[PDB]
């Protein structure tokens, strides 16, 4: 029937000035742009289907046409951002959000999907669909007294696609739109289902990534304690977007990162700083040495909850960004921590390891490193202390690897491990 | 999450 | 210490 047809009967078909054929001819099209490899696009567009697909989408009198004009257009504006272009030149943003109020669910939820493509192209066509007016339509289809009386993919599609009007920064989105969403958000963020439990923590997400005042925006809505429940769950899909907004809020000032601390997040790292999947030890330990570069009171939290030994442990053995990430967290740690806490890093274990990590390439790492044990040397000197902690150094090899240094090829290594040796050693 | 889906 | 974003 409508399969397999070439661009040539599908322009044949839409240029007739018969209803039912331009009917037949785009779902052909859509059957086109539907399948698995090489959806030709660009033949589409050259064949300029685009309006008549747009033209189509208001049709009211023939709701079939609007959907499958909607769904072909959506498969376009799915692809690069030339072909996103094509798609919203064509007028479409307009004609998708007068369909959001569509009497049929199938067409309000492809027209949502359609927009979430578009928006997902970048700021631009993301702030483009809210000036033409997507939230109010988009959010007034949420608006049930139970989100479980909704269609699973419906709500998904819906979650999906609010979350692109969160998403992408320079500029981020307009402050009026994110507290239009919020509310809806966090409704969501209630929600059962995983795909948008996952969805709504990655809007989360991209909202708590950037200044402190949006930040603030997400955190005063309340919904730390459900984003730290969610770092708790089994699936991997939620616990990587609860995780990074985790993180991005402890970016934040004290008192937001104290906000995380209150809600219970650090009894959670003892599991996330073991996690076997790479990016989450990587993303937990930038969590944590956010953390530990916060207040001597939030650096005891880290203590009382047991994590320090969790540090050491992801310093002796893990990815080695990871590694990076923790040499961070050690640093941040002796720079802010009282002497005793210092102290108790080094029962801890940190020296070994710490040093072990010296003989990387990266100079960063070196850098911050060295920085540590400069910290951990001052704590030494109020205790009187310094020459344990010079034997420490020297038997497990430190020593050494900080006299290599000596002749290393950037200035602040140099410099850090002459001062290191010409002040300790 | 994807910033784009082809609906199959 | 400072944070890192």
């Amino acid at each position: 029937g409508t399969v397999n047809w070439s661009v040539e009967d599908i322009v044949k078909g839409i240029n007739s000035n018969n209803l039912e054929s331009q009917l037949q001819a785009t779902q052909a099209a859509r059957k086109l742009l539907s399948r698995e490899k090489q959806p030709p696009i660009d033949n589409i567009i050259r064949a300029g289907l685009i309006p008549k697909f747009v033209s189509f989408l208001g049709k009211t009198d023939c709701s079939p046409i609007q959907f499958e004009s909607a769904w072909a257009l959506t498969n376009i504006a799915s692809g690069t951002s030339e072909q996103t272009k094509a798609v919203v030149d064509g007028g479409a943003i307009p004609a998708f959000i007068s369909l959001l109020a569509s009497p049929h669910a199938h067409i309000s939820e492809q027209a949502v999907w359609a927009l979430g493509n578009i928006a997902g192209d970048g700021s631009a066509f993301r702030d483009l669909v809210i000036k033409h007016g997507a939230i109010d339509p988009l959010l007034a289809l949420l608006a049930v007294p139970d989100l479980s009386t909704l269609a699973c993919g419906y709500l998904r599609n819906l979650t999906w696609t609010l979350s692109n009007l969160c998403r992408n920064k320079n500029p981020a989105p307009p402050l009026d739109a994110v507290e239009q969403i919020l509310p809806t958000l966090v409704r969501l963020l209630h929600h059962n289902d995983p795909e948008v439990l996952a969805d709504s923590c990655w809007a989360i997400s991209y909202l708590t990534d950037g200044p402190n005042e949006r930040i603030e925006m997400v955190v005063k809505k309340g919904v730390v304690p459900q984003l730290v429940k969610l770092l708790g769950a089994t699936e991997l899909p939620i616990v990587t977007p609860a995780l990074r907004a985790i993180g991005n809020i402890v970016t934040g000032t004290d008192e937001q990162t104290q906000k995380v601390i209150d809600a219970g997040a650090l009894a959670v790292f003892p599991s996330l700083l073991t996690n076997p999947k790479t990016n989450i030890q990587k993303e937990a330990t930038w969590t944590m040495s956010n953390i530990t570069a916060g207040r001597q009171d939030q650096i005891q939290q880290v203590v009382n909850h047991g994590l320090v030994p969790f540090l050491v442990g992801v310093l002796s053995k893990a990815d080695f960004k990871t590694q990076k990430e923790a040499a961070w967290a050690i640093t941040n740690y002796t720079s802010g921590g009282t002497v005793e806490q210092i102290v108790y890093l080094v029962h801890c274990g940190i020296i070994e390891p710490l040093m072990n990590l010296l003989s990387a390439k990266d100079t960063k790492i070196i850098q911050v490193i060295l920085d540590a044990i400069s910290n951990i040397f001052q704590a030494a000197e109020k205790l009187g202390e310094t020459e344990k902690l010079s034997i420490m150094i020297e038997e497990c090899g430190g020593l050494d690897k900080i006299e290599a240094l000596q002749r290393h090829e950037n200035e602040s290594v140099y410099k850090a491990s002459l001062n290191l040796i010409e002040k300790y050693f | 999450s994807p910033t784009k889906k082809l609906r199959y």
